């Protein structure tokens, strides 16, 4: 799947005068399959556990918790809460990405849950909160991203850029798992 | 005993050869979209067989 | 670049289609399927070889030997 | 190979001494034990065997006092300006611990009776510890008080401390004032940092859990030292202690032959500052390459929408 | 055979830290990328078979390599 | 509350002779401790996470077998 | 079964209460759950020790140094 407009938006918001090359692009694109099967697969596993056959918005946050260091839990849990509170609270917007407030689609991330088998149903609350989670890791990544371009006084986010980020941060060093790219 | 690494002809090593510095297309094949996205159900019953297969062995 | 040839490519893309014949018979690889393999292939070993320098580190031995090789990939749970 | 003034021994009550000591190196291969005196102008070491080795004040490059927390042994460590022969073969570094003591207690029937009593004898190992600890400083002081302010002790900052494999043993180093030091395994490293040109760091690059660090010295016809093998959790912090020390680092994905680099320095100095001197360790197609993202294949409509509702 | 040069052998080995090298060294590393590759290709064809595909692309590779260690490309 | 003080050097010392170690040196029980002290946390904060998404405060056996698991 | 319990069970749930404590959240424990971290802890031990006494035997000594626990536990891949 491809998020790479998504990512666009978010790198947009965080840092609005830089860009991003088709390497680091891409890169930032497997980041994002990645953890979405790693935080998906967990969400079904605790499914299991506790004999639902339905993923709600629980379910994924207490797979955020289990995945990510403290810290970045924390921030991508109050993300999510907040992304499903928005939508739980208002009717008014036109799209379901727009309700929770986020760039992400919470409608191909709900597509992509039902597609993977993971669990029988697939509740409401549960894309927005993982949508949410996504928007949160992109932006910190890109954040720290583009921080590290604009100290090498470069226009744009290159791979190396995107390594340095990440293994300079233990959360992210240590979420990533120094997963190798090149 | 053994073999030095870093002295005078460290750089012998790091030479491009251009015959064998590319991928040649003998047995390469390029699809131009005629392959397909793996499927998430076919994913799932191949994590299936090879854990069958793992169990057999160890 | 000079530095990141690690591993010819092509020496490896006749090894990797040596192994293909013995799962499928009749087998077509992608370019991008070959270049991850080869750029796996590189990390894994570069990860093992770190792991061996610090075993020969451990036995106050400049030089590494497949003794140090066996025992790293014993700890790391690859050959009993 | 450096002649030594004789040492001033005077016979009145200042004479701080120090027992329970082992000398490294040893003289013969059997480990000498004795005691540490502190005369005039130097110290005199009378071992059991009425073994003596005399090291003047003047000639002490770096003391060092390791204390015996964290360790197995408590250690004065000394490193002279000027090398001294008390065996065979020159040495030039002499250092005295003690040992805290369980050093190596072995499995089987012996400890069978697995007794609550370690708790006692744990107690009687921490007075113990404390006895070193409170005796060799009063020692220290006793000495620092004797030179006046001729020679200072150095304490190691264990806080900057990192593992590293310079002499292919993964040991702790640990900054001082005035050096890099650890001396808790024989042979001891220590290299001043006031003789330090500059660092440059090997095998920095990502996916790699260890690196080189290259200590390059201000004096070219010295050959650089290596420190094989740090965790790459311990290169920022020790950055950061460089840059409280005044020393300029580089990094380099390659290792380097330092070897035929200093030989090029040393046979042409002049050609060498005229490429910029050390520029080439820090930088100034790749761009060309890449290609900055730009909006293809339209994108997804998102307009699919719908929800479960009731 | 494998084929597995000698000089790409010393690079990976330069690159890893290591400072000397035994003449057994070639040969046991080709032995034990031999096993390496033997495994993620084992798994990766797999993928492959599943899909009515006869030609492995880097998604297989990937989610092979997925079972070990991830890398993030394709 | 130091109780990694708590598990005792005899302990240490009858799972090492399981683990096939004939001799010790004095400063292994420290790292000792502390290794375990690492692990059982990494356990214990993963086992909590699961006690509290069935929303209970009592862990179970259960919550422990999921959370080694995961290590 | 064949394993025996060589940490005492008091001392080592202590530790496990510590724990909680440290974490800031109030939980309460099960006995099995006490006894199956018990178990693990011993075998995560035991094992580890297997990985120090070869690194042991690699650098010639017979006795196991907090040396040989490091490395272990580096190759392992842990923190």
């Amino acid at each position: 799947e491809s998020y790479s407009i998504y990512v666009y938006k978010v790198l947009k918001q965080v840092h609005p005068d830089t860009g991003i090359s088709s390497k680091a692009m891409g890169i930032m694109n497997s980041f994002v399959n990645d953890i979405f099967e790693r935080i998906a697969g967990e969400a079904s596993r605790l499914a299991h556990y506790n004999k639902r056959s339905t993923i709600t918005s629980r379910e994924i946050q207490t797979a955020v918790r289990l995945l990510l260091p403290g810290e970045l839990a924390k921030h991508a849990v109050s993300e999510g809460t907040k992304a499903v509170t928005k939508y739980t609270s208002s009717k008014k917007a036109k799209t379901r990405s727009s309700r929770a407030g986020l760039q992400f689609p919470v409608g191909r991330v709900h597509r992509l849950l039902r597609k993977g088998n993971y669990s029988e149903r697939v509740g409401a609350g549960a894309p927005v909160y993982l949508a949410a989670v996504l928007e949160y890791l992109t932006a910190e990544i890109l954040e720290l991203a583009g921080n590290a371009a604009r100290d090498n006084k470069k226009t744009r986010i290159i791979p190396r850029h995107l390594q340095l980020a990440i293994r300079n941060d233990e959360e992210l060093n240590k979420l990533l798992g120094k997963v190798t790219i090149a | 005993d053994g073999e030095e690494l870093i002295g005078d002809g460290m750089e012998r090593d790091y030479r491009a050869i251009p015959e064998l510095d590319a991928y040649e297309a003998e047995g390469l094949a390029l699809d131009d979209e005629d392959v397909e996205e793996l499927t998430a159900s076919q994913r799932e019953a191949a994590e299936r067989a090879m854990r069958q297969r793992d169990r057999e062995a160890g | 670049k000079s530095t990141e040839l690690l591993i010819r490519k092509l020496p490896f893309q006749r090894l990797v289609r040596e192994i293909a014949q013995d799962f499928k018979t009749d087998l077509r690889f992608q370019s991008s399927a070959v270049m991850a393999l080869q750029e796996a292939c590189e990390a894994y070993l570069v990860g093992l070889f770190e792991d061996t320098n610090l075993c020969a580190i451990h036995a106050k031995r400049v030089t590494i030997m497949p003794k140090d090789i066996q025992l790293a990939r014993r700890i790391r749970g690859e050959r009993a | 190979i450096v002649k030594q003034d004789s040492l001033v021994i005077n016979l009145n009550r200042s004479n701080p001494k120090l027992k329970d000591l082992y000398i490294r190196p040893n003289i013969a291969q059997k480990r000498m034990q004795g005691s540490l005196e502190a005369h005039v102008n130097g110290f005199r070491f009378t071992s059991v065997r009425g073994d003596k080795v005399d090291i003047l004040y003047n000639n002490i490059k770096h003391a060092l006092f390791q204390p015996c927390d964290g360790e197995m042994i408590i250690v004065l460590h000394f490193h002279l300006k000027n090398a001294i022969m008390f065996g065979k073969k020159r040495h030039t570094d002499v250092q005295f611990y003690t040992e805290v003591g369980e050093i190596t207690t072995d499995l089987g029937k012996h400890q069978h009776m697995h007794d609550r009593d370690d708790l006692y004898a744990e107690q009687m190992e921490r007075e113990m510890r404390h006895k070193l600890k409170t005796a060799f400083k009063n020692f220290i002081e006793k000495v620092e008080a004797l030179t006046k302010e001729e020679l200072e002790f150095e304490v190691p900052f264990r806080d900057l401390g990192f593992n590293g494999a310079p002499y292919r043993s993964t040991c702790l180093l640990q900054p001082t004032s005035s050096a890099l030091v650890n001396a808790t395994e024989w042979p001891p490293f220590v290299v001043t940092l006031d003789e330090v040109e500059l660092i440059h760091f090997e095998r920095v690059q990502f996916h790699l859990k260890n690196f080189d660090m290259v200590i390059v010295y201000k004096d070219y016809s010295k050959k650089v030292t290596m420190i094989n093998a740090i965790p790459v959790a311990s290169l920022d912090p020790i950055k950061e202690w460089l840059n409280s020390c005044d020393l300029k680092y580089t990094e380099g994905v390659q290792s380097l032959n330092w070897t035929k680099i200093m030989k090029t320095i040393v046979d042409d100095p002049e050609g060498f500052f005229e490429q910029g001197g050390w520029s080439f360790l820090e930088p100034e197609e790749s761009e060309i390459e890449d290609e900055t993202f730009n909006p293809s294949e339209d994108d997804y409509e998102e307009e699919e929408e719908d929800s479960d509702e009731d | 055979i494998q084929g597995i040069t000698k000089p790409a052998i010393r690079r990976l080995a330069r690159r890893g830290g290591v400072k000397r090298i035994s003449g057994l060294i070639y040969e046991e590393t080709r032995g034990v990328l031999k096993v390496f590759l033997e495994n993620v290709i084992r798994d990766a064809v797999t993928y492959t078979e599943h899909a009515k595909r006869k030609t492995v692309t880097a998604m297989d590779v990937v989610y092979a390599l997925k079972r070990q260690g991830r890398t993030l490309y394709g």
